């Protein structure tokens, strides 16, 4: 959501990096996203394929959504 | 023989503090450290067991 570190750069051999410090940053970057949408997600675009497979209960529980079946055989 | 002559006291401690302060040993140790610049190593050594 755009507040994150740049985490240093490769110019020549050079110096200024943080040279392995950036984890505490690198974490926040990941820690931005996996928590920015964190308790939730987008169900629709990935919630399509699967149920083209069997009718089995196919748990979507307690986040997103899963089974669109996009094809025959019982729809699940 | 004609003057009063009374006695009074004064005390001088002369605390000697300021011994030692010898700076002991000064110690420094170099680092190979890691920045995101980095680049090509020359071979490797150790690195795990």
């Amino acid at each position: 959501m755009k507040q994150n570190i740049n985490i240093g750069n490769v110019v020549d051999d050079g110096t200024g990096d943080y040279l392995r410090k950036g984890g505490i940053k690198i974490n926040e970057n990941f820690d931005e996203l996996y928590y920015e949408l964190g308790d939730g997600d987008v169900p629709y675009s990935a919630g399509a394929w699967k149920t083209y497979n069997a009718s089995s209960g196919q748990t979507l529980t307690a986040e997103w959504g899963k089974s669109y079946a996009i094809n025959t055989s019982s729809g699940r | 023989v004609g003057f009063g002559f009374i006695a009074i006291t004064l005390l001088t401690m002369f605390i000697n503090v300021g011994l030692t302060l010898k700076h002991t040993e000064t110690i420094i140790n170099k680092y190979k450290n890691y920045k995101w610049d980095s680049g090509l190593p020359t071979e490797y050594a150790d690195r795990i067991a």
